[PDB]
């Protein structure tokens, strides 16, 4: 299993075009928003169950193609899975303590599991094996512009609180952007993929996953968020050759001076690229 | 004869608290060339309401400092404090001499109970 | 290895964004920052873990750029390391007592691990003291601003433990800055130098090293960070030129006039950068 | 023995940001305070030391120049060297029964050695070597108001040791003063400078040094301290012209109109000097 040859950045970026990006858990989908601010906030760790779920559609259980965290389960069951696979006894609160066997159970999960395989099966809040720090990283995806949102007082009663109201009907808060451009930011390091053996055929997937993630989540708040772009950096080299920060400015993204009032479509918005440097190669089809 | 623990006589509940004092600031700071004993006894003794009042803001610091660590003691030593310190009415000024000898008995008795386990 | 001449002062500047730069101990995992005030902190020691790091990387463990710090490590093994290359064995109190033997291991140090030239070291024994002391140095790093710290919460798909978690999706923790500048100084001595015989190519190394540092360092809690600026005073003398103090006054901080409300980008501040007294010369980052 | 012809005093401040100045053998680390009121201490054999150390630094041991207690110096040697230079075998504590032989040693010493000269010394052991009692002396330095230590905790990620709980993660902690601003009063007294031989180049060198005292400290432990003003009083007479007391008082320190919250820089602080009496000479050299 070849470790990649490269590193790579990339900017995602998907519509909450009249929807909703992210449910906010104490009001339904109400968006994550700073609250000093406003602007939208969507939590890095959205992406990831989407990616898990495109693995599950297209793969569906591919012997090197197994998924981690999957919905109503428990956390630790994919430890226990990664254990026994190689004849270990599960200890999911620790490292394997046959560290030739945390080596297998790592080796056997960044097979099978190939979003182990992509990120770290370890700890923030719990730990599994630990140690596996993950190859691929991205943060917290945000809003373009200050969204605070339109209220969509949905004609419903399924929702945390029920009410006497089932003359108006029962009601609970959802939301949608009269438009809005969701941003998220990613890394690739050749570095742990030598140690996961994070391999070409895994990129090529990760890029469909993220072309195709969307199409698994729709709703009336959610509205429309559409895989608009997905451009990727690479380096020429092991190690990079500009900052991050640099590329990410040539990402520039602004709605479009031609579209007057408050957005309502993409087409408000014009999204463009600057050339990278010679140490970087930029690709924008995604 | 021995610790009474229902004397209830001010110079001795004192000595007492003096005594418990001492024993959670010697747990609370290692190595200490001088303990408080050294450092004011006599003192302690002669104004109470003087010091006593300083030591206290002290003690409080530590045990703010103490409940990070997993390790107790320093609990009973807080509760030992707040049961003497409710009996106490009052810290007096000054204690006449003949006082001042009843409040190094409350000490000593106390100290050996503390000096057991 | 030729001893560097000149005294040197620099300054360093650099983001955060939506992470926690440093967790604390105490508070949880909470962002370390000063109760009175509320503005943020920066330990010295993570700074020099970092860097530490880069080098191990960048450097590959070449012949005379060891690093006897070693993460996960038995460091009386990396002090025995030392010593018996010098035909001694390990030793608390001081390298090994007797002055010339305690002075080969240092030199065995000295020449070849890269860290123990640059940062001194100690074997750590209650006496706290001789060893050998840092020609290098740095204090603590303190926001600009005050800092609003958060916790934030997602709605996981999966319960670490039996639980009746699964109306709403399982839960999660974490703690974040919105936003955030920083600000460190240092200091480096010639006749330290001269001790240790920290070299030019150290310093060289040393610059490069400050500059490429975030890059290499990204994971799920932190975030996004990045170095901004860099600015370094010469002394034209063994000895010094001018008060510290003052050089350091040279560089001022400042809001950008049209920015209004909570910062949120390194656009909404401005700096700026006098000139230096004659006795000193001043050049910007690396 | 050539000596200063008028009666000195003057006062300093110094500053402190992020550091511990002087550490407290009974207290753990903890910075030296005042129980009762809460202010902070200094003290005065911690600034002499300092002054050795710069001195030592600089005049790279010219003879006249020698400091007495190096170090790391074995006294009884030490006394010993300046018995047998003046051709003396070894006797204890008090002066010979002649004591003309001790005060040879005393005047080589005196004459060689620069801090005998300055501070004087009991200079009396198993080995004696007489008597003095140096004339310079400084007072307990102060905070200009109360001051609020933290405490700071620190893990090695490393470990020294083996442990059984495996690395294992082991926490230390630093004690520090976020701010703080510190006075100090000192004299000088012609008679005995007449019985030492303290010369004038050796006032000028003492001023010089305690200016440009804390440039070669820098450690891990202290924070940023730096010098701010140095005030210098200076009689008309072999003795006084006044009384001392009379004199501090004319130093004022008061808090900075436009600073209202708890000090953190020199410049929420206001400095005034009064006039000087009839015959006195007041100069500021800072």
């Amino acid at each position: 299993m070849t470790a990649i040859a490269n590193r790579y950045e990339f900017v995602l970026l998907f519509d909450v075009e009249n929807g909703n990006p992210n449910g906010d858990p104490d009001a339904g989908n109400m968006p994550r928003i700073d609250p000093e601010t406003g602007h939208g906030l969507v939590t890095d760790v959205c992406l990831k169950r989407k990616i898990r779920n495109h693995v599950a559609l297209t793969k569906e259980g591919a012997e090197r193609f197994n998924i981690y965290i999957q919905e109503k389960a428990i956390l630790n069951e994919t430890h226990e899975r990664a254990y026994t696979a190689c004849d270990l006894k599960p200890e999911p609160k620790k490292l394997p303590k046959k560290v030739e066997d945390a080596k297998r159970v790592t080796d056997w999960m960044c097979t099978n599991f190939y979003d182990i395989r992509t990120f770290g099966a370890v700890m923030t809040t719990e730990v599994n094996c630990g140690q596996v720090r993950g190859p691929v990283q991205m943060a917290f995806a945000r809003s373009v512009e200050p969204v605070v949102p339109q209220e969509v007082s949905i004609t419903r009663m399924a929702v945390t609180t029920k009410a006497e109201a089932e003359d108006n009907r029962t009601m609970g808060r959802k939301h949608i952007v009269p438009y809005g451009l969701y941003v998220a930011h990613g890394f690739i390091s050749a570095p742990l993929a030598e140690k996961t053996g994070f391999s070409d055929e895994d990129l090529t997937l990760f890029w469909d996953a993220l072309v195709n993630m969307f199409e698994h989540d729709r709703s009336a708040a959610r509205g429309l968020m559409s895989s608009r772009k997905l451009i990727v950096f690479k380096h020429q080299n092991r190690l990079g050759n500009a900052p991050a920060h640099k590329l990410f400015d040539l990402v520039k993204v602004s709605r479009a001076e031609g579209s007057s009032g408050p957005a309502r479509s993409f087409a408000d918005y014009a999204v463009t690229v600057g050339q990278a440097p010679e140490g970087v190669e930029v690709k924008e089809m995604l | 004869v021995s610790l009474d623990p229902a004397r209830t006589d001010r110079p001795y509940l004192l000595g007492r608290l003096f005594a418990v004092l001492e024993k959670a600031q010697e747990d609370a700071v290692p190595g200490a060339n001088a303990t408080i004993k050294d450092r004011y006894l006599a003192s302690a003794s002669a104004n109470p309401g003087q010091v006593f009042h300083m030591l206290l803001k002290n003690a409080s610091n530590h045990t703010a400092k103490l409940r990070k660590d997993p390790e107790r003691k320093a609990i009973h030593y807080e509760i030992m404090m707040q049961e003497i310190i409710d009996n106490i009415s009052d810290f007096p000024v000054t204690m006449s001499s003949d006082e001042q000898g009843l409040f190094m008995i409350g000490y000593y008795h106390q100290r050996k109970a503390l000096f057991t386990k």
